[PDB]
């Protein structure tokens, strides 16, 4: 991905995470918990779907027969029916592909992305009160409770609050 | 101590392809290429009509294949394999051209043309065309001299069209098995058809002898037709060897027509057929049959194009 | 203290579309597809040819609606809906071909072919052509017998093209409204006219019969024609019911030739036309019409595609 | 967007800002000043403008009247000149419809990425005498006038002239 | 103290273009465009055949530079410029749909109809087709009254295909340079010609006259054809001005047919062919001619279209 | 580019790296050096590769003639196969002006991108033992030998152990 999270300095996903997309895993002296985050899970399903709604909008175009399958047509306007035809296969057949690749492309990077501006988001929000692993997790110098943890994750965490501690235990 | 961030994964991911990578793993895809087949014709809310043994242009002319299609109406019109235009052996001439527009047709309505003969029979017949014996085409006349090698007289019959929509008028030229035939049918001498109206004219003349044996014969009755303009007159002139109509045919609205093998159903709804039967489908895209008609996904090459619908899967 | 950084907005955003979204709102945007028709012909520097009353085909024969354009030059060719190609009815083979030869011509010069005719009359005539009075094919010779019912002696006439550029011939076989009229005419017995050049043959034989009337004649005029290369000779061979060409037809150059009902203004400057007037665009699409010609964007089926010229618009 | 500037960590626009497309908005002791960035502006219209130069380049390619409104031609070539033409019509609202979903995706991914851009250049610039605030703001540590505000713009702010004092006011 | 992080570069980078920005400047790039053509037929595990003076249509019937290709096998046909069907001027009917049929057949092989005569000559000969002396068709039989003005004896031939492949089945109607030699080919009176099969039905007579000269003469023979199916029957039947196949012709199996000025070279491979060589290339498209046959690189209009293959480029 | 590494932040390339299309430029007490990086250099390679695997893959559909230059076909065949042929040759060539376009735009983000991960991977590792330069260079503040220099080239630099020395040279 063109974001470096996804498969990238976050080494894999959580096959346990199945109540949402992205999420927070947490460990303080109460222990070890992951919940999901609604908002980046929505944000990326919601793009997605516009992407299917865009897909799936069928055309109102009607075709008729132009050739006969029981008693071939006569020839002159037989051979210029079939090059036509092949050559609009071809056109299509390319254009589906096209497509395809390109959306494919935007779906993993817009995923990354995703993961990405929440790590970010985070980061912003522990002011000074923590630094970066490397593996997408950020090492909270103060001590940092269930009810303090819940405080990050429903983004009301306040910075100045724990400031003091946290940069004494550099 | 600690918060990480982090995504979800499956152990049983979809490959995709990218503009960069073939065969990445996804955490879900949805296909975009039809391949599902219901091999029926699905007919549910449509008047149709199953032509059978009818061949769709016998039901301007009318066989005995054809006598309960000779007014018929319908949106969806299926022709079969198995479909006969004809009983005495021949052919339409621009037969495909017709065989369009009676397909989009709706149907037709016949109404008959007025033409009384006195001088001649009326009552050409042969095996080729049976009904409870021997027969021919219902809405056509097969004009012959009273008796046998009797001689046929000079004759000039006209129909305007009085109705607001276009008349399709057919007739025929009959090529006898051999010469002594015409000259039996119709007595000696040279046979001439003409034909015109305001903006259509051409002549015709049987070539007599024996082509290879249908349905019992070593004739011909080539069949010819026009599409005649409201307040147009259509005129034929002729001296045997003609095969005139009894009867217009009228078009009486819309219709989608196909060529299939499948079976009706009237349970399932559809809007997209072929040979095979119905693709119903909300995809943009199918490989099942490039020729399929009515509203369809477009045709493609390709068996799969799987379309990403989550993240890249990392187990 | 602080420094902040930030973007411009506005209230009155412009909705888009994206692959992810629909109707998002940004600063400003652009429609790349056109609908504005400018309800003119649009012929600033252009020689434009208006042929009104005169059908395209006209020209080449000269019913008294084309005398006016027996020889024209033009880049712009506009045919008109109340356009006529005959005066006395009848219809050219292979009209619509012809028509997109000439659309294209740059127009046409004449030459005479050099025909002079002794045993027979010149000036055959109609009220269905008028000028001062009945009259005919200002290009064309109406050829009959010296006197009612008299002998029309077998005739042969002969061009060679000694041009660099191929001859555009015509000819006209004159289908009576009766065999009385056709016998008066040209005397009995039965017409041929034959034609042919190094690579063209074709022989005609008139259908004489009342067709239903168009400008007061129950006869016919159907005109054939070919395209005769340098150095060929084309012969016509008759004896009767033969429309002879007084002078053929050379193209001049290129032109577009439009169909339009839309009225011309030399004032506005314009590339692509259609019925109801000119598309002047630069944008890559336009939904006014699937049938424009010249130089045009193309045609799609939706009515508006906007293009983002801003960033997300957030209030 | 892809970056998560516009319609992200910035909550909103500036409707005042008149002059340009991104600029900044500072406080200091002598109040508050709105000045837009040039170079910024500059690169997202001059790759806007690249677009358009792009889709308004028309080709130089002649169509002819192939059927006849007037005078319905034959049907044997009409019914393939129409089905031609229909297939012809549903492969150019496809690639108009294409064209510009992408180009409109990208349009809003390249400005929200600029924006980033000079925020990011503005953040490196400070260099520990300032913290991010969140909501695209640097809190400054050290007091900084009219005269060190502009040094900021005009992109000559040196860092280590204020370092003493703004590492001090941690 | 410090470490930093870069990225290559180079003085001499390649131009691209993207969504953005014309003329942007990367590491590398590959043209996307073919504009290398071979002035060659490439035609390395190909069997060729290059008909040289021999026209297409010509082996069916056998002109003298046709004598070496009467019978051939191929799945590469080369038509030349100097290519010539005939040798007594003439042409086929419906000549381009045979020429298309004849380009994919793999080849044709030969085989008598059958046919023999009395009463008449079977020997007829001109200076336009040449071998030892005046000749003719190899495949055909030019059919003459027995003597100057004698009677040719009214006729009928008949030929039933036994195999289960379609026959091609031509004969010629004979226009001759006058009435007076008409009447000494083949007697006086009224000639006819009427061919049908089972499907097929058409009637000809000769309209002879002085046609320009082709090959030294005035008079024509125009060619007609048909594919009788497996167990359908043709008969001729006529009175004179008829040139009768003495062979049917059977198609081989599958070949591309090209027409090409390049000279064939057995030690390049190929696929995609046209006027000026072989387009050899891996590029999905073309500038080269947009004509080109068989597997080739999409046309478009574009000289070049640089694919970006490194980072931009920063000096 | 999107991500402002490549003609942004780094101001220009390094002509003399002729050994991959990332890399790292030390100086320390024992001089300076230059190395390239294999797993970035290789990720954009791979993925432009990619491209070029997509591009070069031939279709197999064959074409036929239809009209024949050494003897005019029927006109009225001819103008309709005219019309066809000039239509699909704008269809391909708008798809192929397109497709390069696209293609072109993204292999330069995807560059771009490539440059900003490996940077963004190294600030990660060196947690507050160097700072951001902003022309693409980190100043470490304790003094990193040659081995030191591999050590983060490697991937293996240990951050709490330099500590120390780091963060008391501020
Ligand atoms: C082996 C072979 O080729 N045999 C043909 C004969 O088939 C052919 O005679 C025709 O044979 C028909 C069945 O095979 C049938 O018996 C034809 O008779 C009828 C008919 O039913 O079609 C009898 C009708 O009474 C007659 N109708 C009238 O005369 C007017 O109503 C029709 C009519 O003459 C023809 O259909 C017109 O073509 O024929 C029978 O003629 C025989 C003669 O052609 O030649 C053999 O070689
Ligand atoms: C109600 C109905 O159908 N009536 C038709 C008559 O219309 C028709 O007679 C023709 O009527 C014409 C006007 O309606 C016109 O009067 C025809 O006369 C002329 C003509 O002007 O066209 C007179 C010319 O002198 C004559 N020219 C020559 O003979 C040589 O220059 C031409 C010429 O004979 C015809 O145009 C060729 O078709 O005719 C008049 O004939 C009538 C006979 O067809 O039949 C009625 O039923
Ligand atoms: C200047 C001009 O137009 N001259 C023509 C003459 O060309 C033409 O006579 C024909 O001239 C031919 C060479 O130019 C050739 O000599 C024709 O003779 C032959 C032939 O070789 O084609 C002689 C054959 O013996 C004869 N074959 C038979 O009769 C049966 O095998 C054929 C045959 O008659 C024709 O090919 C059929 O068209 O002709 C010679 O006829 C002359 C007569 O048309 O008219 C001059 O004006
Ligand atoms: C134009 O293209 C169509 C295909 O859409 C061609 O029709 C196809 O022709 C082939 C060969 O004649 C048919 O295959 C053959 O079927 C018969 C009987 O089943 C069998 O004997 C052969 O072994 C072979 O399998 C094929 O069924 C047919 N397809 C359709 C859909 O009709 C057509 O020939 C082309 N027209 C021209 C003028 O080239
Ligand atoms: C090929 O497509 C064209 C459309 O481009 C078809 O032409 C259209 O045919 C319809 C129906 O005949 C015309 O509409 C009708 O107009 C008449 C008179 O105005 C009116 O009586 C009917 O109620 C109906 O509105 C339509 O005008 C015409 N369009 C054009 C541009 O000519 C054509 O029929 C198709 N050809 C074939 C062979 O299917
Ligand atoms: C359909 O399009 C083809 C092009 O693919 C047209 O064929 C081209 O016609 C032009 C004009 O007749 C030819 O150019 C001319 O060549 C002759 C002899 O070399 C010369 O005398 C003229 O000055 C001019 O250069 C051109 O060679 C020919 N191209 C091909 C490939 O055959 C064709 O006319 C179009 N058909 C219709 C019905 O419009
Ligand atoms: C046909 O002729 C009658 C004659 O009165 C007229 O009422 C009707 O409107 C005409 N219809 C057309 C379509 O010309
Ligand atoms: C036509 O014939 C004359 C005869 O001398 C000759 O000068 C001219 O070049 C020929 N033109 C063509 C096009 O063959
Ligand atoms: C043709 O007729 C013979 C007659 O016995 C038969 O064996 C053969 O199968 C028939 N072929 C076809 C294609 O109908």
């Amino acid at each position: 991905g063109l974001f470096g999270a996804i498969a990238g300095f976050i080494e894999n996903g959580w096959e346990g995470l199945i109540d949402g997309w992205y999420g927070y895993r947490h460990q303080n002296a109460q222990g070890e918990g992951t919940a999901a985050d609604y908002k980046s899970t929505q944000s990326a399903i919601n793009q997605i779907t516009g992407k299917l709604n865009r897909l799936i909008e069928k055309t109102n175009q009607q075709f008729e027969l132009i050739d006969n399958e029981f008693n071939e047509i006569e020839k002159q306007i037989g051979n210029v029916i079939n090059w036509t035809r092949d050559s609009i296969i071809e056109v299509w057949s390319y254009n589906a592909e096209f497509l395809v690749a390109v959306e494919n492309q935007h779906t993993i990077d817009l995923t990354d992305s995703e993961m990405n501006k929440l790590y970010e988001k985070v980061r912003r929000q522990l002011r000074e009160n923590a630094e970066e692993d490397g593996n997408g997790c950020f090492e909270i110098f103060h001590q940092c409770d269930n009810d303090c943890m819940a405080s990050i994750r429903n983004n009301t965490y306040d910075h100045k609050k724990y400031r003091k501690e946290a940069i004494q235990n550099r | 101590d600690k918060i990480c961030l982090g995504h979800h994964a499956v152990s049983n991911g979809t490959k995709v392809d990218t503009l960069t990578e073939k065969g990445i793993e996804v955490v879900n895809a949805t296909e975009t290429v039809e391949q599902k087949n219901i091999p029926k014709i699905c007919s549910k809310g449509k008047q149709t009509i199953d032509l059978g043994q009818c061949g769709l242009l016998g039901t301007t002319i009318g066989p005995p294949q054809c006598d309960q299609f000779l007014e018929f109406s319908a949106n969806l019109i299926i022709e079969r394999r198995e479909g006969d235009d004809i009983c005495y052996p021949g052919k339409f001439d621009n037969e495909e051209t017709l065989r369009k527009i009676l397909r989009k047709s709706g149907g037709i309505k016949k109404e008959n043309m007025g033409f009384t003969y006195t001088g001649v029979r009326t009552n050409g017949e042969t095996s080729a065309c049976r009904r409870s014996r021997s027969s021919f085409y219902a809405e056509m006349k097969w004009l012959l001299s009273n008796t046998d090698n009797g001689v046929f007289p000079q004759m000039t019959k006209s129909y305007k069209n009085t109705k607001r929509e276009p008349a399709l008028i057919i007739w025929g030229i009959h090529h006898s098995g051999s010469t002594a035939e015409q000259t039996r049918l119709y007595g000696s001498g040279n046979k001439l058809i003409t034909v015109w109206s305001s903006k259509y004219q051409q002549s015709f003349a049987p070539s007599p002898g024996p082509r290879p044996q249908i349905n019992g014969q070593s004739g011909r009755i080539d069949f010819y037709w026009l599409m005649l303009d409201p307040n147009d007159t259509v005129t034929f002139s002729f001296n045997g060897a003609f095969i005139a109509p009894d009867r217009a045919s009228f078009l009486r609205g819309k219709s989608l027509g196909i060529q299939s093998d499948a079976q009706l159903d009237n349970n399932c709804e559809g809007e997209c057929y072929h040979i095979g039967g119905t693709i119903i489908s909300n995809l943009p895209f199918q490989n099942i049959n490039s020729r399929a008609i009515g509203k369809c996904p477009r045709y493609v090459k390709q068996k799969s194009l799987m379309l990403a619908t989550g993240m890249k899967n990392v187990p």
